[PDB]
């Protein structure tokens, strides 16, 4: 039908917000190793003060 | 209706393609022309029209 100016059908606007997607599994992935190294820092608190 | 070539892997990173010809493919304005210009491609005279 038509090929990047229409916001719902065009190319850009759907590839655009596939990399949407990808941006905020990837970010929504971004949080959760943070949060893996704030445990790891933590267990050594805990190692240390439970020491 | 152009043909939209895909080239990149982002928006817009494309290429626009246009073509035409048939038997109406002779001289032209805006379109062909009447008495002459396509037929000149298309009937092509010399039936009995040059003597």
């Amino acid at each position: 039908d038509n090929a990047a100016d229409c916001a719902d059908i065009g190319f850009d606007a759907q590839l655009k917000v596939v990399d949407e997607a990808i941006y905020q599994v990837s970010s929504q992935r971004a949080k959760l190793g943070a949060v893996q190294n704030r445990l790891e820092h933590t267990i050594n608190n805990l190692s240390a003060s439970g020491e | 209706k152009n043909l939209v070539f895909q080239i990149g892997a982002n928006a817009t990173q494309q290429i626009s393609v246009n073509i035409e010809d048939m038997g109406a493919d002779a001289l032209g304005i805006k379109e062909a022309d009447g008495s002459i210009a396509a037929l000149h491609s298309v009937n092509d005279l010399d039936v009995t029209k040059f003597a």
